[PDB]
């Protein structure tokens, strides 16, 4: 069966003929350019041209595969770039490929699954203790351009080096980094950023940068989905961050208006949400019948002028296990990861923490938005009561704390100790201003004279009473000899 | 006398039958994907006559992998889901199909899934108050047994913790049939509902139904009515008391969003289906408890982008007897549960059923909270000196009294790790009452922050010093 | 959701209006007979004139907002009610 | 000469069968001296915007072709003188000694 | 035989049909003959969609005034294509590759097509190399990348083509590779002033103009930053140059396509943009960038539409971009000039990592005391600054400081206020900026932070106003 | 506006050209031509009559909404009932500051006219006063 | 802004989809394509120009809106008179803030320049001291 391209344009074609093709086929056009069979009709064929479409012409014939959609996959990808076909774009060679997923396999079923239990350590106190993400789960990265998305998803991407070096699969995490309608420099930065951290030998990108067909931008999510899906089905743990999921939903809307689908809200296509949602429910914990393997998911959405009412934010909110809103205004503030603690929160709980964590960071956020509250409303107070008093100063000391630089992760047993001391009123006698200092100073000591403390705690998952009593006496004994810059002694 | 396929785009399949051979509107026909990765056999319900024969459908799985002209049977009846006891401790999916033990159920009776609602003259009104143990709740939105509870809300404001808290309060004791619809939410929230029930002995006296946000639009629209004629079988034939709970109902309302274009409808406002509300009325008026026969429905409605002038938040109102709004601005205050106690309402709140006591006072708490809420811009730019003071006590009031509505919920312990608690009716009403009256002025706000009772908040008090 | 963000500011707006004009009232039959002066630690009649003016210039342009977001909808309503119409056509 | 027929005509709009020949932006004729300019030519038809007195295009009407590109006349008599966007005095002072004619869609410097 | 005729003419777009087996591929160029006397030229159509039953749809060049149906359309065989080599350097191109002053320039040179490919992935390199314009605000709060791509956005007489045209003095000037300026849907007066500057300054001989302006199809300005783009590559991967690509407006070229898009029948997007806006947009930026050992340093204009930066044509051109200025109409009404707007402001080397330490923490101080400023200015436009707290005051004074002294009196403004403009080093910039940060001119006045540019101008205007 | 969303629902699925907020050409007709039936009719027909109540529910208090415009103009009269006023106490929640009867008095009782004259200006003069509680001195 | 209004209504009743306010997406070409043919000639082509004076009706001293950012992103410079100072009796109200010649520094007689040069952002200051 051979069909005739009757028209094409704008990376669009309409072929007739093929009176047995399936619906997603992959179709061959001469030349070796590459179209999906989306819109199927007694007329013709509609197809969306993912490559090249410069070389389609009427007339063309047109070859049918057989096969729909489907990406080679295998532990090869591990260190590679490729396109959302699996074709290497880095120029290091041919991949091979254990085997090959069709993108569209439906998601674990609800008897499939289990409780997400495992924490998936991003490195940074705030997220870590406020919106703990668990292996399973699809966390969403939200807020406005330059806000620091991409710095939050590599730095959970690096964090996950230790756990790759133990060589355990139970504990390793393989990181797929789907980058669509990206700059290709920003892609090679990223990269660049990956390898100076030795992340690429866990790590595959999946890259459809802005110069590619919109077929490419749509798939590229289900091309990483796939990739990520073989190894989790096969006993592995992965971690997949969509960077932005924006893009996609862009790319699709313009293929489904030039193949001329009645549009809806903002023009877009009315089963977006149903893209969204099927891309994200593969992101899952499966159950230990199945290997008990998971993928957890990092969308990446972009906010216009921190409009989160828009169409795809408010899908990709509605469809994903909680959300990190980012905002300018708290970035510029100094509050860096400018994670907004009101509206932040993740459904997992703290079943994606540790113990020791569990037990530190108990009311963590409900403490820090009720802060942010009182300080709204005692922003013109003329004389605060004492319990105002109070709360403003441990408020404050919480939110120094939770600052963080970019490229510093820190290990578990350090946020369980930096969350201890912000939360178990350690910081008060401390100035707001030397809070940050204080805290890394003490973590170093407790590095170097009294590391039994992280050792405990990294091997028990729990701060025993010996060993909390001990931490106090060391944050203590510190105090002692901390010199704070206002000169004010930090003891009792 | 089999039809065959013509269109496919997407979820919306075109089938051409021999004259005579026509599907009726609704019939579930047959179609089979034969690739060897999607084999599988469609469902497909017929939504449109479209003339010549030909008859419009939509699929309840994927159409990836169909093929133009093949094989559509007609089974010649609508979409039919088992029906009786057996059910009961069991998963199905929109079609009936047992997850949690495939092929279970086969056996059973099979109701159509569409149905009317009931007579006019059958209907009879419900005024019974619903004993929850939140405060807010018990307060200024009391439930209604065998009526009609939502619980509004946008995107995390806590709409599915709080129906796991109230199937905690409510189900485990109920001496009847309960019947959960999961309509277009998450995976993993099934299985770990499901999990819960399963612990906590509540699954053998529940049925589940879920259709998955990750399943076509067609099984999301098809779920609720599953779940509801299971509800009305149980109601009407079984005559027990039936819990029903919906999450999300908006799902429904989206999933028949989704496919109205693609159906030839032309667009509504705010890109509805032009349907919306009478989809909406037959699926909300078949939710409903007949004389003598009572079903207390609770249903979880998404608000999209926290705009409840939405259409169909808006549509959704007219058919609840109880209605609480959960606010995005609660939610970012750490108020739990986010209830906004200003925008809910409650059709047995007035004296007639709560009596002279409840209704005084969740009316001068109303009256507190919306003066706390004109002034907040005032206290915002100027400062609170400049109130009066009469202004100032009644500002430290209403905070004192945002902050006792909230409650440690049970369902809540795995997020705060702070067990739940319950208050009784009574104790709730006293405490407010002397809320309202200043009793607590003294002592300081945070002692009012998720709490239970009066008793909780003297130890909470005595704990930050205050007496 | 701008829409509802411009009205709720332009209510806010006429609060502090209400409240300062009450404000410079009071302050008259004052001086006919705390910080909301002006700059005199850097007169409160003066302050609140102004106050309320600021509010009155303030309530003004969110109006002018309000109304332009307002058209802004409709058009965008419209324009998304006829494209899908002529997709249908 | 070549004529075209209206086809159909409505709210300032006018569609023409025939005139095989016409140029796009063509000044087109329609009976009692009503103008139209031709901007969507296809095989079928020609749509044409009317420019004045729409009210007197029906259905059938003998369309003729004016050999101009959407032109208007141009000279120094035009000073003094207050006309309409065709370049027809409207001050009722007779008519005007136009040294030649200009099209309006000429490029810019 | 082989040419094919007009059947469609709806505006710039020409649907023409070829004999069977004749039809010319998609972007070919196609030739018409308008022959009416005034209007008469030879229309080169651009082939855009193949319609089927050997029809296309062509965009053209030229305005189809005076096309006749019918007519005979020939196919060249080949896209668009336009003169490359260091013939083009010091003279005017039009979109067509077609010299202005000196027609018939360049007929004999190599020529390239318009349509290309952009570098493949393991070509690109990340750039990092800080590049030093002289500008305060740009040097402290959105350092430029040699060899990355820099945007100006802004609405309407915000001050883009000056900043340009500033950037043209500070960085062209004293340039040892080639220039290539592509004017996109701009003011013809512009170009010609932009010519005489370039011919009086010397930096034309080493400069490439390619103009569309605002009098032409939508099809010349969308095609325009192709053929200056074409140009750039060419420089940039045969002769081995250091480029610099200046264009201005690429809103321009977007605007033009969705005028084409809605010509060709396309549903539209969202805003009534072309549903293709993204892609073409990503096709164009991808071709712009520099690659590994080749260099160029890009610099675009963005217009924002009714100063909505929400629109979606500025908001996909955001993430081509290594660094980005956006200007703001409400710093312009102050008068600051550049009316940059720095919390809206980005650029990707601005950390710590590049720029040093010290440089990262003063824009980082100086960018939380305009946060908060922003924040305050809520209260203050009702109540002054005299309800702030102590610390409000004292960082509301330090903020206004610190922004008038962001503005500076440029090269490009002399012509506008007589002032010969000033340049501050990036080490004089920070000290400056920490001085402030840290209240060390708090006592002097306002005005004295206005319109200069070092510390030494500071403390003459200082003077000048009577204060230390 | 029930009414209208389901004749709106009928004219879209007719496919009828849509106008603001989908509704059709007509339903500003559809609702003139309903409540222009409730009349006063004169004495040689029976001297009967029709008095019409219908109820508008606007989304946030949007009185300036398609059918909300449509049908205050066509009515003699709206009462205005506002959320805020029902949480204050004030029930039934009847804004009186702009609520008007276009037949005014001629639809009172000569005592309830007499009784009721003075009410509007006190009101209105309240609705001034009200922000000077705080100083009654 | 009245031609605005005519061509939209024309691209309409044309069933072209619009863009920003309804308009089309080629108003902008429309405007600018008439005011780029106001030129000043080389003296090749004889030395004559033609000077544009374009008129804009804004809403409300709205001049952020889109046709009005259109044509002040295609012309030299503006003179914008605002209601406010026309009210006040300030007449011409020309808002000196916002007035602008790009063009028009070299197009002034010496003197003019020399006496109005400081006048002109001295009174663009002297607003912002007169807000107080
Ligand atoms: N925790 C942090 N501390 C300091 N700087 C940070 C931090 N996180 C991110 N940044 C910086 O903020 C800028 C934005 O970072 P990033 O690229 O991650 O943001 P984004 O939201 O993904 O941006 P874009 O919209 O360009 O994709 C970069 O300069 C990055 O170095
Ligand atoms: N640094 C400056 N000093 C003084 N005046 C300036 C300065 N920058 C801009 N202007 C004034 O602003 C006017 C507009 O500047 P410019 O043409 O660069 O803006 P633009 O953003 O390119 O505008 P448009 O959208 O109209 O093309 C200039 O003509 C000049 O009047
Ligand atoms: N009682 C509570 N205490 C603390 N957090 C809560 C409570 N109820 C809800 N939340 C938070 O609200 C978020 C959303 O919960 P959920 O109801 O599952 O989503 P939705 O409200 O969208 O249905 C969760 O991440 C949870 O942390
Ligand atoms: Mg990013
Ligand atoms: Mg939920
Ligand atoms: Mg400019």
């Amino acid at each position: 069966e051979i069909g005739t391209v009757i028209d094409a344009g704008d990376g669009i074609a309409h072929v007739e003929g093929l009176p047995s093709v399936m619906t997603q086929e992959l179709l061959e056009f001469p030349g070796g350019v590459l179209g999906v069979a989306l819109n199927l009709d007694e007329h013709s064929v509609g197809a969306v041209i993912l490559g090249e479409f410069e070389k389609i012409e009427e007339g063309q014939q047109v070859k049918r595969t057989g096969e729909v959609l489907s990406v080679p996959v295998g532990d090869a990808f591990l260190g590679r770039v490729v396109n959302p076909l699996g074709q290497p774009i880095d120029g290091q060679g041919d991949i091979a490929a254990e085997t090959r997923r069709a993108l569209e396999l439906q998601a674990p079923s609800v008897v499939q699954r289990q409780s997400v239990s495992e924490p998936l350590q991003t490195g940074i106190k705030a997220i870590d203790a406020m919106t703990p993400i668990g292996r399973g789960q699809r966390q969403l990265i939200i807020g406005d351009r330059k806000t620091g998305k991409t710095a939050v998803c590599v730095d959970t991407i690096l964090n996950q080096r230790e756990a790759w070096l133990t060589g355990d699969p139970k504990q390793q995490v393989r990181c797929v980094y789907v980058a669509i309608g990206q700059k290709g420099t920003t892609i090679a930065s990223v990269k660049r950023a990956l390898e100076e951290g030795g992340a690429m030998e866990y790590t595959t990108i999946v890259a459809a940068p802005a110069s590619d067909a919109a077929g490419f931008k749509w798939l590229a999510p289900y091309t990483g989905s796939a990739i990520g899906q073989h190894w989790m089905y096969n006993g592995k743990h992965v971690l997949i961050v969509f960077d932005d999921l924006s893009k996609q939903a862009d790319a699709y809307r313009a293929i489904s208006l030039l193949l001329r689908r009645p549009p809806g809200r903002e023009a877009f296509p009315g089963d977006v949400f149903y893209l969204h949602s099927r891309l994200l429910e593969r992101c899952a914990k499966l159950s230990d019948e199945l290997g008990g393997g998971s993928m957890t998911g990092l969308p990446i959405i972009e906010t216009k002028a921190n409009d989160i009412s828009a169409f795809i934010p408010t899908n990709v909110i509605s469809i994903t296990d909680g959300q990190c809103f980012l905002e300018s205004d708290l970035f510029n503030q100094g509050v860096r990861p400018a994670i907004n603690v009101g509206v932040s929160v993740s459904r997992v709980g703290g079943a994606a923490q540790i113990k020791a964590m569990k037990e530190v960071a108990g009311s963590l956020r409900l403490d820090l938005s009720q802060y942010r509250e009182l300080e709204a409303f005692a922003a013109f107070a003329s004389d605060l009561d004492a319990a105002s008093k109070a709360q403003l100063d441990r408020g404050a000391r919480l939110v120094e704390l939770l600052k963080q630089p970019q490229y510093s992760p820190l290990a578990v047993e350090e946020q369980v100790v930096a969350i201890f001391l912000g939360t178990q009123g350690h910081l008060d006698s401390v100035p707001v201003e030397d809070v940050q200092r204080f805290e890394s100073e003490l973590l170093e000591h407790v590095k170097a004279s009294h590391s039994d403390i992280f050792d405990g705690i990294r091997e028990t998952k729990k701060l025993s009473e010996e060993a909390e009593e001990k931490l106090v006496s060391v944050i203590n004994e510190f105090k002692k000899g901390f010199q704070a810059s206002d000169g004010s002694s930090v003891v009792v | 006398t089999a039809g065959r396929v013509v269109r496919i785009t997407g979820p919306v399949v075109d089938v051409e039958f021999p004259r005579g051979s026509v599907p009726e509107l609704f019939n579930a026909l047959h179609a089979e994907i034969t690739f060897g990765a999607l084999a599988k056999t469609l469902t497909l319900e017929v939504a449109q006559h479209l003339g010549d024969s030909l008859v419009r459908c939509i699929s309840m799985q994927p159409t990836d992998g169909l093929v133009r002209g093949v094989e559509v049977t007609d089974t010649g009846a609508s979409i039919s889901v088992p029906v009786g006891d057996g059910v009961k401790g069991h998963v199905f999916n929109a079609l009936g199909d047992c997850l949690d033990d495939p092929g279970y159920g086969k056996d059973f009776e099979h109701w159509s899934i569409h149905r009317k609602p009931p007579a006019f003259s059958d209907l009879e009104p419900r005024t019974e108050m619903l004993e929850t143990g939140l405060k807010v709740v018990d307060l200024l939105t009391p439930y209604v047994r065998g009526g009609k509870i939502a619980l509004f809300g946008g995107a995390g404001v806590g709409k599915t913790v709080l129906i796991q808290e109230m199937i905690n309060r409510i189900a485990r004791n109920f001496g009847g049939t309960s019947v959960f619809a999961g309509v277009g939410e998450r995976t993993r929230e099934g299985n770990d509902l499901w999990v819960e029930l399963a612990d906590a002995n509540v699954l053998k006296d529940t049925a589940l139904v879920f259709g998955q946000m990750d399943e076509p639009p067609g099984t999301r629209m098809r779920v609720a009515l599953s779940a509801l004629t299971m509800a009305e079988f149980f109601r009407d034939e079984q005559g027990q008391d039936v819990l029903l709970f919906i999450d999300n109902i908006f799902r429904f309302t989206q999933a028949g969003s989704e496919v109205s274009t693609l159906l030839g409808r032309m667009p509504s406002a705010v890109g509805y289906q032009p349907t919306l509300a009478d989809e909406m009325g037959e699926l909300q008026e078949r939710i409903t408890s007949t004389r003598g026969r009572s079903i207390t429905s609770m249903q979880a409605v998404y608000v999209p982008a926290d705009d409840y002038t939405d259409p169909a938040p808006a549509t959704t109102f007219a058919h609840l007897d109880a209605t609480t709004e959960l606010s995005r601005a609660v939610f970012s205050k750490g108020i739990f549960p986010a209830v906004d106690p200003l925008a809910s309402s409650s059709t047995i709140l007035d004296p007639a059923i709560v009596g002279d006591e409840h209704y005084r006072v969740a009316q001068e708490v109303i009256r507190i909270l919306q003066r706390y809420k004109d002034l907040q811009d005032i206290i915002a730019i100027l400062g609170i000196d400049e109130l009066s003071e009469e202004d100032k006590q009644l500002v430290n009031r209403a905070r004192r009294i945002e902050r006792f509505l909230s409650q440690n919920m049970m369902a809540a312990e795995q997020f705060t790790g702070q067990p739940g608690s319950t208050v009784p009716l009574k104790e709730t009403i006293e405490a407010f009452d002397k809320l309202t009256k200043g009793e607590f002025d003294h002592l300081p706000e945070q002692a009012f922050f998720l709490i239970g009772g009066l008793d909780d908040l003297a130890k909470k008090a005595e704990s930050l010093g205050a007496k | 959701a701008t829409l509802r963000e411009l009205r709720g500011r332009i209510r806010s707006a006429g609060s502090i209006k209400k409240i300062t004009k009450a404000q410079e009232l009071i302050a008259t039959s004052r001086i006919a007979k705390r910080g909301l002066c002006g700059a005199y630690n850097a007169s409160r009649r003066r302050a609140m004139k102004s106050a309320t003016d600021n509010a009155d210039d303030l309530i003004k342009a969110l109006t002018l907002a309000a109304n332009r977001e307002r058209q802004a909808q409709i058009t965008q309503e419209i324009s998304e009610i006829v494209g899908g119409a002529n997709a249908l056509a | 000469e070549e004529i075209g027929t209206v086809i159909d005509a409505g709210d300032g709009i006018a569609h023409v069968e025939g005139l095989p020949s016409v140029m796009t932006q063509e000044l087109l004729e329609f009976p009692g001296g009503v103008l139209g300019v031709a901007l969507n030519l296809d095989e079928h038809s020609v749509g044409a915007v009317i420019l004045g007195e729409f009210e007197k295009i029906e259905e059938g009407q003998q369309v003729k072709r004016t050999g101009e590109v959407l032109s208007v006349p141009v000279g120094d008599a035009f000073l003094g003188r207050v006309v309409n966007p065709l370049g027809q005095p409207i001050d009722g002072q007779g008519d005007i000694a136009a040294e030649t004619r200009r099209a309006l869609e000429l490029q810019a410097p």
